[PDB]
């Protein structure tokens, strides 16, 4: 908000000259902020709190959630509830011309429902909010406080903080450039220009929030945070399953509508015909109110059919499942940024993964060496080596490798030493330490000033070299290479007694077959260490590095192995069992990639699978002219398992080729697990993209739907399982609700055809509606997953929601319930000896006959709620019933509330107290429900 | 003694014709103050005028109206002169219990409250294989109390073997008769046991199936 906000607007070199005019240099800005210099920050709590309040602002917009009263107001305005309320009001008013005890009851019952439903919403949204909070907690940035480098949440960054910038980082706030090395930033998110701007103190020290750090490293001081930032200004001043469920909802709704209309009209017609035509009665308008009362009652019951027939909240159920699964998924190391990608993971039919990090632990160690012309499958003794070559070897390894890569001491709790920096370099350093020497003295003899010619390691060269001026009137070149680029360049071997032997193509061709090829076949990356001498020539032309990196002398060749994680073989086996093919994309040579793939079980030994490289892949997919053609891709991808020596765009090419091919009968759903600065677009092309949390760039995490917090391939399998569970949960819920509304409706209609009333009154029907819609969804939609879900092939996009077994269960249980209820309604007077409540006159007291019918209906529904938990014809209903406490709580609470309703509160609910005998008979029928379920489970559907 | 000439008695039938009851104070040497119609000793509303001759018109005569009408004459210092007009009708039961459900070894009560005049003699009958034979008070467990328009039958220490049946109140009088019936049901003390056995059988067969097949 201060002059720092106006400081932004470089647009060239305006800011540097403005600073030179007003403030002087960056040091004046640093002291103005009352901030410690590049050394560190005070970090005192009261001061940071004060400058958080006044100097800056919390880096979090509030996003403005909604309230409970708004939810109840939105739930109240349902049209059918308004119709029911106006009907109740009319009946209550007309009853005065204790009948009112009916109408009033209905009103109160409605006020209950519109409460509970609203509460349900206010619960589920809360869950989602919690998840979002956790995501904001996982965003952390590296800062310097009290002279210590610590990681803090991005929301804690305040003005004046010293933030350290590394490649791949997402800039959280607007700041000033202080010091660093070759810092190149992409500013395409604010300017639209996708070129790498080089930031320097004397040219352009502005760093903008929201930009991507493409290369280099350094430090910066924060000036603008939050709404005061440049990117905050723009922010201010401005599903297959759900779609498939909606059609079922509307179809059932219209069927219920026509059924209710038919019931109302047949009641009115029969009443009028019987009262007037047959028993000839004069109109006698003096007694005309009674007639209209007879109509209003009819109308009410029609409405109470409709509210039960139309499924409201059927397409919403999916979200409820997510709201009670997502949190638990976080305990399986799956942080879900986009919820839509959850259920999509159920239908995944391909996974493209990368070798390092995901499948291999990235713990580089040296297990084989060839130094001394003798193959050494074990680490030799320091004395057993050739004379005087160990000093040269350790000198080459120490001086060549970057000095920033320091193996931290193993002060962790009984743990292996921690590795920092390039993995190959620190692996070689650990190998040097394993021979019982110390590179620390050799590195201490040489600061950075003494070295004068170092070639920075880059993937094009695949090698890195340095030049040392220590030898008098001479220079020495040390080089590490990929063991394939530099073996051609070396002209002599230091071997035998230390004397150089002339290296020839003749013995090179056989030595590559003896050691290098088997070394790669054991899944070992091969690295060659060599050196060269430069005499005191007048001027060695280091500019022409092509000729300078030649005629070297091979000191040694070393194999480095990154062990495969113990869980990923079984994980890949389980993935392949569930119909999900797995492919590997890596930058190693084809031999090592093939060996590691065989170790992981991706490619079996005796199988026809292509293991072609990246260059061959690009050449094949562009045979004609120089463009990509889908037909050519259509031949490689179906049998492409391992892709080695690839490039960042090759993954995108493969992903799009698989995703948009029409060759397959079934549409393919891919799930790429990329993680990198240049691996953005691919993650967006695939259906769902996984990122790595422990060691992953912020650019990769920004574009990913799911974050794996263990950086493990196995957790991916978990995601698939959870996704499938969602589908299943919906199915079982859909198996219960439908059954109820197949029975209830029919019962009402049949009563309307024979008697002149329905056995189920209005408030009882609202109770049944509450049971079938909210409590059923909470009980059944939230079911824990099992590993057995991974034993079926992924479902197609086009397939009916109601399967064969679901429809068989619906029909059978509806048949049993209908038979029992009709038999009761017609012969209960003689079965129980309780008189008959049939054809009761208007305003009659409640009878035990209809109360028994209602009670047995509710008991059958509860035991069918227990039966509904098994979809695939499983006989054992009670399997894992105590894994879900919500189910038990809801079922037992409904049972207790039913016991309270039948006994007490009789007149408003049209119930009469029941003896113990009738309660036991009702529960006997309820258990007969489960017995008949076991009976029907043996009918073969095919 | 004042002389009052009253209209003849009327038998209320189903005809809707209004009925007029007349009293005429033909001989009275005293100063009349007022007169009033009463039925069964209950003053009738809005019947107090000069009314040296009384008329009562009933537009819709029904069985509930028939009774012992009186036209009472009250003077300065003479005793009130009442006379009598009696209106009869067939008896009719207004209220009765449809059924009586009690556990064995308890107290059972039934009643038949009716209306009419003359007050009906009440007799109770019990169904015996299709013919309503008279009720026998052999065991001394039946108690019948008769009143003007009310009857009450009480049974003590219900036995599940003989008592269950249908009981009728016959309610005869000098015009006609009217009878209604009630059903008595006696419940055993062992009723809850059978569904419990059914539940046990269901549970054991369910457990057997589930255990065997898994
Ligand atoms: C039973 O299932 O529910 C009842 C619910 O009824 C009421 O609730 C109305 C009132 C009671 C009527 C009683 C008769 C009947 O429902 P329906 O017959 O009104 O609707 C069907 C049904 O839902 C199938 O299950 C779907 O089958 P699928 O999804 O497998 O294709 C089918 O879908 P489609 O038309 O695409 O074939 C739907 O149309
Ligand atoms: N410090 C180094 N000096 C010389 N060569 C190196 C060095 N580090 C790696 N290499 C080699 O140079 C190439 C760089 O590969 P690198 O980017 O590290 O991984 P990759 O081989 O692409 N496999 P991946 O990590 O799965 O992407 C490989 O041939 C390495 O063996
Ligand atoms: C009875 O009184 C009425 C009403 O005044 C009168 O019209 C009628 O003549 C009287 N009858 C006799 C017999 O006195
Ligand atoms: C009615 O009025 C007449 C005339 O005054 C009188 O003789 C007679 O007693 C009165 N009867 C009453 C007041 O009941
Ligand atoms: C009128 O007096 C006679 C006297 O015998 C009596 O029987 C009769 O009940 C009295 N009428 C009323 C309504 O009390
Ligand atoms: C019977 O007569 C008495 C007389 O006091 C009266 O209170 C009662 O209401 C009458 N009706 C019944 C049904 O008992
Ligand atoms: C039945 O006999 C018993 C004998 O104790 C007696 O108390 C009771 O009043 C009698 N009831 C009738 C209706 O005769
Ligand atoms: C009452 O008793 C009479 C005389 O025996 C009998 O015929 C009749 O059925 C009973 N009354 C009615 C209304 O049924
Ligand atoms: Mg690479």
């Amino acid at each position: 908000m201060e002059e720092l906000r106006s400081l932004m607007e470089l647009r060239g070199t305006e800011a540097v000259v403005k600073i030179k005019e007003t403030y002087g240099d960056t040091e004046a800005i640093c002291r103005r902020l009352k901030t410690s210099p590049v050394e560190g920050l005070p970090g005192t709590a009261p001061d940071l709190e004060k400058r958080k309040q006044i100097f800056g602002q919390n880096f979090i917009p509030p996003k403005k959630p909604k309230t409970f009263l708004q939810l109840v107001w939105e739930a109240l305005q349902d049209v059918t509830l308004i119709i029911l309320e106006i009907a109740a009001i009319i009946s209550l008013g007309l009853s005065f011309y204790a009948g009112w005890i009916e109408g009033a009851a209905i009103l109160l019952s409605v006020i209950c429902v519109v409460l509970v439903t609203a509460f349900n919403d206010w619960s589920k949204e809360k869950q989602f909010r919690g998840l979002q909070s956790r995501i904001e907690q996982e965003q952390k940035f590296t800062v310097v406080r009290a002279g210590q480098v610590v990681q803090i949440p991005v929301a804690e960054i305040v003005v004046g903080d010293i933030a350290q910038i590394k490649y791949g980082d997402l800039l959280p706030a607007d700041g000033l450039f202080i010091q660093g090395n070759d810092l190149k930033i992409d500013e395409s998110s604010l300017t639209g220009e996708s070129d790498q701007v080089r930031k320097s103190v004397d040219k352009d020290p502005m760093l903008l929030s929201g930009t991507h750090v493409m290369e280099g490293s350094g430090r910066m001081v924060v000036t603008a945070v939050g709404v005061n930032s440049q990117t905050g200004i723009i922010f201010t001043l401005l599903s297959v399953l759900q779609g498939k469920l909606t059609k079922l909802a509307v179809q059932i709704g219209k069927a219920g509508l026509v059924m209710s209309a038919i019931t109302v009209i047949i009641l009115v017609l029969y009443f009028t015909v019987d009262t007037f035509v047959v028993n000839k009665k004069p109109w006698l308008t003096e007694c005309t109110p009674v007639y209209v009362q007879y109509f209003v009652k009819f109308f009410i019951i029609g409405v109470t059919v409709l509210v039960v027939a139309v499924p409201e909240g059927l397409p919403l159920a999916v979200t409820i499942s997510l709201a009670y699964s997502v949190k638990k998924m976080m305990k399986d190391n799956n942080l879900v940024r986009h919820l839509d990608a959850c259920e999509t993971m159920g239908n995944a039919t391909a996974i493209c993964s990368d070798k390092t990090g995901t499948l291999t632990t990235n713990r580089m160690t040296v297990v084989q060496a060839y130094v001394g012309d003798v193959h050494y499958k074990e680490i030799p003794d320091p004395s057993s080596i050739n004379a005087k070559t160990l000093e040269l070897l350790v000198n080459a390894i120490a001086i060549n490798s970057a000095y920033t890569t320091k193996i931290l001491p193993p002060e962790k709790e009984g743990a292996l030493p921690r590795q920092v920096g390039n993995k190959t370099e620190c692996g070689l350093l650990g190998f040097v330490l394993d021979l019982r020497q110390d590179y620390e003295p050799v590195r201490s003899q040489m600061p950075e000033e003494k070295l004068y010619k170092v070639y920075t390691f880059n993937s094009v060269r695949k090698s890195m070299s340095t030049v040392i001026k220590m030898p008098d009137e001479s220079f020495r070149m040390y080089s590490k290479g990929a063991s394939e680029i530099v073996l051609k360049k070396c002209c002599k071997i230091l071997s035998g007694a230390g004397e150089a032997r002339v290296f020839r193509p003749r013995d090179r061709d056989e030595m590559v077959k003896k050691v290098i090829e088997p070394m790669a076949c054991d899944g070992l990356r091969t690295i060659c260490v060599a050196y060269r001498d430069f005499p005191s020539s007048p001027e060695p032309d280091w500019d022409n590095e092509n000729d300078i990196l030649n005629e070297l002398t091979c000191i040694c060749v070393v194999g480095i192995e990154d062990p495969v994680r113990p869980e990923v073989p079984e994980a890949i086996r389980k993935c392949q069992r569930a119909g999900i093919t797995v492919r590997m994309v890596t930058g190693d040579n084809i031999n090592t990639a093939r060996a590691i793939a065989i170790k992981c079980g991706i490619i079996h030994p005796g199988e026809d699978f292509l293991c072609l490289e990246g260059k061959e892949f690009n050449r094949r997919i562009r045979n004609e002219k120089g463009e990509i053609e889908q037909e050519r891709i259509d031949k490689i991808w179906p049998k492409l398992r391992v892709l080695a020596r690839s490039s960042p765009t090759d993954k995108h090419t493969l992903v799009k080729g698989i995703i948009d091919s029409t060759h397959t009968e079934q549409r393919q759903v891919v799930a790429v697990t990329g993680d990198g600065t240049n691996d953005g677009p691919a993650l967006k092309k695939a259906d769902v993209g996984f990122a790595m949390g422990i060691a992953g760039t912020d650019v990769a995490k920004e574009a990913s739907d799911i974050i794996l917090t263990d950086d493990n391939f196995s957790s991916i399998v978990k995601a698939v399982m959870w996704g499938r569970n969602v589908y299943d949960s919906i199915s079982k819920f859909l198996q219960f609700q439908l059954t109820v509304n197949v029975v209830a409706v029919i019962v009402a209609f049949t009563g309307a055809c024979i008697t002149q009333d329905s056995p189920l009154k209005a408030v009882q029907m609202l109770w049944v509606n509450l049971i079938m819609d909210t409590f059923a969804s909470l009980a059944l939609a939230t079911e824990p997953p099992t590993e057995t879900l991974l034993l079926r092939k992924p479902y197609g996009r086009n397939k009916p929601l109601i399967s064969r077994t679901m429809m068989k269960n619906i029909l059978g249980h509806a048949v049993y319930q209908l038979t029992l209820i009709f038999t009761l309604l017609f012969v209960g007077e003689k079965m129980f000896q309780i008189d008959s409540g049939r054809n009761a006159p208007l305003h009659s007291p409640p009878s035990e006959h209809y109360t028994i019918i209602f009670n047995t209906f509710v008991m059958m529904q509860l035991f069918n709620e227990i039966n509904a938990r098994k979809i695939h014809g499983e006989r054992n209903v009670f399997d894992g019933i105590f894994r879900n406490p919500i189910f038990c709580t809801i079922v037992l609470g409904t049972f207790a509330i039913q016991i309270v309703i039948v006994q007490f509160g009789g007149k408003p609910f049209s119930c009469s107290p029941l003896q113990l005998d009738q309660w036991m008979w009702c529960i006997f029928i309820g258990l007969g429900e489960l017995v008949w379920g076991q009976v029907i489970a043996t009918i073969p559907t095919s | 003694k004042p002389r009052i000439v009253t209209s003849e008695e009327v038998i209320i039938r189903e005809s809707l014709l209004p009925v007029t009851l007349q009293c005429n104070l033909t001989s009275s040497s005293h100063t009349l103050m007022y007169s009033y119609w009463t039925r069964n000793g209950v003053e009738l509303t809005a019947t107090r005028k000069n009314a040296s001759n009384m008329e009562y018109r009933i537009n819709k005569p029904r069985a509930e109206d028939s009774g012992e009408y009186h036209c009472v004459y009250h003077f300065v210092s003479a005793p009130k002169a009442n006379a009598t007009i009696e209106v009869k009708a067939a008896p009719d039961i207004t209220g009765h219990k449809r059924s009586e459900n009690k556990n064995e070894g308890q107290d059972a009560m039934m009643y038949c409250k009716s209306v009419g005049y003359p007050h009906p003699e009440w007799i109770w009958r019990k169904k015996e294989n299709g013919v309503f034979e008279e009720i026998s008070n052999s065991s001394g467990r039946f108690f019948i109390t008769n009143k003007e328009n009310y009857t009450e039958l009480s049974i003590v220490n219900l036995q599940i073997t003989e008592d269950p049946g249908e009981y009728e109140c016959n309610a005869t009088n000098s015009i006609g008769s009217a009878s209604v019936s009630t059903v008595l049901r006696v419940r055993s003390h062992l009723a809850p046991l059978w569904p419990f056995l059914g539940i046990l059988a269901e549970i054991i067969i369910l457990v057997v199936i589930i255990v065997v097949y898994e």
